[PDB]
């Protein structure tokens, strides 16, 4: 759980419908974003991070919270947008003699940072005596093991969660769902759907010049007025398509 | 203040019997608690209830306590040979002025009345070469512990010029040895000549005085 | 589970500072009381001290040469006596009380020794039997430090054998007596042998005890 | 070894990058992010210690044969921890994320180059990518672990200092190294200014080109022109912002309190009263600790209302009464 793994993805089609389905999963738990429109979304990247706590632990795995593993393992920002899982490993990370691969920090100079990773295997020092590298009173080993047996609780078996971390910036998009993207349409009156930006207007071809790496165009009330069309990197306007009074 | 009196204070029972302890407070703990330790020779205090009424850990069950107000007590249902330490009641609360201790209770095999086998050994002249002259009282196997010795040189009572020495509970026959050692300069040794140690013990009606001549 | 310092000697007259550390940030909100025993005698309760408080109480005997003072920055609790004597060679404790269990911890203990401190061998004198069962012994005396290791005909007679532990003299050397009933029949037809052993000083002496 | 002492210059307008990758034109957005305060007050040195990274540094270089080559970052620059390590060759611009155990004297030799010696180590490697005349400017920031690589080139003829002109900064990279950086360094074969938390009044032109920007907290005029939404104000009096004394320092007080609560009779008691008889103690004068009750973890359940466990330990009681 200190040395949780973190994998980046990018540029690859992903579908979230399967794991969704599938029941075999304890905990599925979504925060600004829901699993049922995860499916017709894009992003600009994607960040998965997997480690193993106890069941106990998993409160600790959520925005805003507060722990032993939430301030010195694994720490969620309060923005946080993605969606964590987690399924029970009793039956594969726990050993008759105890599982001791795993282990999980219990002392720090002060809670993480949110994505903020450490190793250090440095004694900690709990008193003024200098611990030069020597484990003794006030020196405690900055790291502590599960037992992690069969015969130990559902509390303290061993579970496996992942988080899910989806980044959206004002970058192009890169990881997006699996739905076909279909033929373009100017200059009509259309129900639009730029990476997962949806919206009706009338895609008219535009003037402006957009920079390299630009993407959105925003309008003085925050309503995105022109876009760039990911698969032609032409820029096209967003003009509400027609409204008005009806005087009799 | 507030004064801890034990009772008994030595507590002579066999193994397999149940023992008792009785703690009187002077006053009672309005805001204090009590505790019960037992403590072996050579060894830490060992702490056995805490609360008065709660057993520490790895305690065995056969230990309990009770009580409130100015007098508690502690029980134990089975006495085993590892039981007969000495036993304490401490009063403790937050308040640091809440922490004073009993006299102490101690807990030994029981065992007929067994009189002392007194004997009373010179120095050696090697010893007094030396220019000093310790005499010897010893009182082995005898039960109980309690017993009482007093130095005679000349028929006169010697008071803060001897030590004694007394060992535990022989694990045979359950008696006591006791080793009272006088030491004088060599030149008041030489200015007496019969020297004796008179032992009072319980095993004995009468109390048995051990004496020799120096130089026969 | 609080550390102590460490076993002290002292000459007489002089000062000792106990510590007593104590772990992580549960310093001031606890309760630490400082007591001692001498041995061979009861507990006897010194003082105590709340660190959040700072003001420490002591016992009406021990007022003026003893001082308890805590620091928060090492987290320990510091007793300190002055104007040492023999008397106060005991050995001390700290227990430390919580604010949330009636279950005083207690420290590993420290001995105190006020006397004289060298390395001597220890001088054996065969206390002879009186002239059916006599006794006979060894005093091994004024050595220091402890421990000595006494047996008779080295190990072989064990039967009877009484080695009373060391008294503390007045001059801070030790004496100790080791005795042995045998019958009156083998005082002269058994050579008695008593083996002393210092490691401290290593030394080892075998003296043969003879019936006067 | 020696190095040349360092100098000061004004920072005149620069430092003024787009916050953000949207298309804006002919609006003047307002912003708040870590910009190079107008006016600062930028360490000079001539071609190099080991500066502070403090939250965000703008770098400044007038080259005409990329004399500088790179930068190094990290916290120690040791093998200890990570460290990031750009240097832009020809037209490679070669990015690396390991733990080095950097030389004291890195060095790169030329013209072909075929000598470079800047770290002894590389190990534990996490991410790699490859892409006066001329002053190059550059900003480097590190916020929720993404590190941001702004830059600009202009064709400038001025080596006394840093051009009194206006210009925009156009983003390079983004990255999640996810690394504490507090130091760095750069690399020779320039000017350094320090990034603080600013509000700027950024002016997009019609192409959506940066022409000019207003430093809110400059001064009163550029506060009254953050205030209006514009560069021009005409003759008047404008109320701009609040002014409002700041505590000196901290004072807490309570009272002679002396004691303990004795919480142990009602937590560690031996045995508990029946439910119907639910034993009640009042606490009153004495002191209690709250973030030792819920560190130990004993507890099956610890709810509270009305008030939070952590602000517990800081605060004051008539009388607590507990209920077992
Ligand atoms: C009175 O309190 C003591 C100790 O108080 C302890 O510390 C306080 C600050 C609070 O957090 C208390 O909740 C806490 O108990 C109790 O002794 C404790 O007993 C428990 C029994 O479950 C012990 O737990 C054990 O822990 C080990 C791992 O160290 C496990 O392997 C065991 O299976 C077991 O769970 C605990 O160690 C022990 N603590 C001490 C210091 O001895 C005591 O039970 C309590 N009594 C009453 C009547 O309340
Ligand atoms: C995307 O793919 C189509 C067909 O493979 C191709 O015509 C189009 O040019 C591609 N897009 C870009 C930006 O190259
Ligand atoms: C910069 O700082 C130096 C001293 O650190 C000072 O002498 C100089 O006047 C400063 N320059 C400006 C523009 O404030
Ligand atoms: C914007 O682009 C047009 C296109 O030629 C150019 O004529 C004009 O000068 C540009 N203006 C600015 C401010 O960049």
């Amino acid at each position: 759980v200190y040395a949780w793994n973190r994998k980046r993805i990018s540029n690859c089609v992903a579908d979230y419908s399967v794991l969704y389905n599938s029941a075999s999963f304890s905990t599925f738990k979504c925060y600004g974003v829901s699993p049922t429109k995860l499916n017709d979304l894009c992003f600009t990247n994607v960040y998965a991070d997997s480690f193993v706590i106890r069941g106990d632990e998993v409160r600790q795995i959520a925005p805003g919270q507060t722990g032993n593993i939430a301030d010195y393992n694994y720490k969620l920002p309060d923005d946080f947008t993605g969606c964590v899982i987690a399924w029970n490993s009793n039956n594969l990370d726990s050993k008759v003699g105890g599982n001791y691969n795993y282990l999980y920090r219990l002392f720090r100079k002060s809670n993480l940072k949110p994505f903020e990773r450490d190793i250090s295997t440095e004694i900690y020092q709990a008193g003024s005596t200098p611990c030069n590298g020597v484990k003794g009173f006030n020196c405690y080993f900055p790291l502590q093991s599960y037992g992690f047996q069969p015969t130990y609780g559902v509390g303290y078996q061993p579970y496996r969660v992942v988080v899910l971390s989806f980044e959206l910036l004002h970058a192009p998009a890169t990881v997006c769902g699996p739905k076909k993207s279909t033929n373009l349409v100017k200059n009509k009156c259309v129900n639009f759907n730029f990476n997962g930006l949806t919206g009706t207007g009338v895609l008219t071809e535009s003037n402006k010049k957009f920079l390299p790496f630009q993407q959105f165009g925003r309008d003085i009330a925050d309503t995105t007025d022109a876009v760039r069309d990911p698969q032609t990197l032409e820029i096209l306007d967003i003009t509400p398509c027609s409204f008005g009074g009806v005087s009799v | 203040d507030i004064v801890m009196t034990q009772s008994p204070g030595t507590l002579s029972l066999s193994p397999g019997e149940r023992a008792t302890l009785s703690c009187r407070a002077s006053q009672s703990f309005t805001s204090s608690y009590l505790a019960w330790y037992q403590q072996k020779p050579g060894q830490a205090p060992r702490l056995l209830i805490y609360g008065a009424s709660s057993r520490a850990t790895g305690i065995p069950d056969r230990f309990s306590g009770t009580g409130s107000g100015t007098d508690f007590t502690l029980t134990i249902s089975r006495l085993e040979p590892e039981d007969f330490a000495v036993y304490y009641c401490q009063q403790y609360g937050t308040s640091p002025r809440m922490y004073t201790f009993g006299q102490g209770t101690k807990v030994d095999i029981k065992r007929t009345v067994a009189a002392p086998s007194v004997f009373i050994f010179p120095p050696s002249d090697e010893q007094l070469k030396s220019g000093t002259a310790s005499v010897v009282c010893l009182l082995n196997n005898f039960y109980p512990r309690e017993a009482k010795v007093q130095w005679k040189v000349d028929n006169a009572l010697q008071s803060g010029n001897s030590q004694e020495s007394v060992t535990e509970q022989d694990s045979k026959d359950s008696t006591y040895s006791l080793s009272s050692t006088l030491t004088l300069s060599k030149a008041d040794y030489e200015k007496h000549k019969v020297y004796a140690c008179e032992v009072t013990h319980q095993g004995l009606s009468s109390p048995v005085t051990k004496s020799f001549n120096r130089g026969e | 589970q609080l550390v102590q310092s460490g076993a002290e000697v002292k000459k007489p007259g002089s000062s000792v500072k106990v510590s007593c550390k104590a772990s992580r940030g549960t310093f001031n909100t606890y309760v630490f009381t400082w007591v001692r025993q001498a041995p061979g005698q009861g507990l006897e309760w010194m003082g105590g001290i709340i660190p959040f408080f700072g003001t420490a109480d002591y016992a009406q005997k021990f007022q003026g040469r003893v001082t308890i003072t805590a620091d928060d920055s090492t987290s320990t609790a510091y007793m300190e006596l002055s104007s040492l004597r023999s008397e106060d060679t005991a050995v001390y404790y700290c227990s430390r009380l919580s604010q949330w269990d009636l279950l005083p911890m207690w420290g590993q203990g420290t001995l105190v020794t006020v006397s004289s401190a060298s390395t001597k061998g220890p001088s054996v004198f065969p206390l002879a039997p009186s002239s059916g069962t006599a006794a006979l012994g060894c005093l091994v005396k004024d050595y220091f430090p402890e421990p000595v290791t006494v047996s008779w005909n080295s190990g072989a007679l064990t039967s009877g054998v009484h080695t009373f532990p060391a008294v503390l003299q007045s001059s801070g050397l030790y004496s100790l007596s080791s005795v042995v009933t045998v019958p009156s029949s083998s005082l002269g037809t058994q050579t008695y042998i008593c083996n002393v052993n210092h490691k401290p000083s290593n030394t080892k002496v075998d003296k043969k005890v003879e019936p006067k | 070894r020696t190095q040349l002492p360092p100098a000061y210059t004004n920072s005149f307008t620069r430092g003024v990058y787009y916050p953000d990758k949207v298309f804006r034109s002919s609006v003047l957005h307002s912003t708040q992010d870590l910009f190079l305060p107008f006016f600062s007050n930028v360490t000079w040195f001539h071609a190099n210690p080991v500066l502070p990274f403090n939250d965000g540094v703008y770098f400044a270089s007038t080259e005409k044969s990329n004399i500088i080559r790179g930068w190094i970052f990290g916290t120690t620059l040791d093998s200890k921890t990570q460290s990031l390590l750009i240097v832009n060759n020809a037209t490679n611009v070669v990015i690396k994320v390991c733990e080095f155990q950097f030389c004291n004297d890195p060095f790169l030799g030329v013209w072909m180059e075929s000598e470079f010696r800047v770290y002894s180590s590389a190990n534990n490697c996490t991410f790699e990518y490859v892409s006066f005349k001329n002053l190059r400017e550059f900003v480097f920031k590190n916020i929720d672990g993404y590190f941001k690589i702004y830059s600009k080139h202009t064709p400038i003829n001025l080596v006394r200092g840093l051009p009194q002109g206006f210009s925009a900064l156009e983003p390079l990279v983004d990255l999640p190294i996810g690394i504490n950086i507090t130091r760095f360094q750069t690399l020779h074969i320039y000017y350094v200014g320090y990034l603080q938390p600013r509000t700027f009044l950024l002016k997009y032109n019609e192409n959506g080109t940066i022409t000019d920007a207003v430093d809110c907290a400059l001064d009163p005029l550029s506060e009254t022109k953050c205030t209006l939404k514009s560069f021009t104000v005409e003759k008047g009096i404008y109320q701009t912002s609040n002014f409002r004394v700041q505590p000196t320092e901290s004072i807490v007080r309570f009272p002679n309190i002396t004691n303990l609560c004795p919480f142990g009779e009602v937590f560690n008691a031996t045995r508990f009263a029946s439910v119907y008889a639910w034993n009640r103690k009042r606490i009153s004068n004495c002191v209690a600790d709250y973030s030792v009750l819920y560190n130990s973890a004993s507890f099956s359940t610890f709810k509270c209302y009305g008030v939070s466990p952590t602000k517990l330990n800081d605060l004051c009681f008539t009388n607590v009464y507990a209920d077992s």
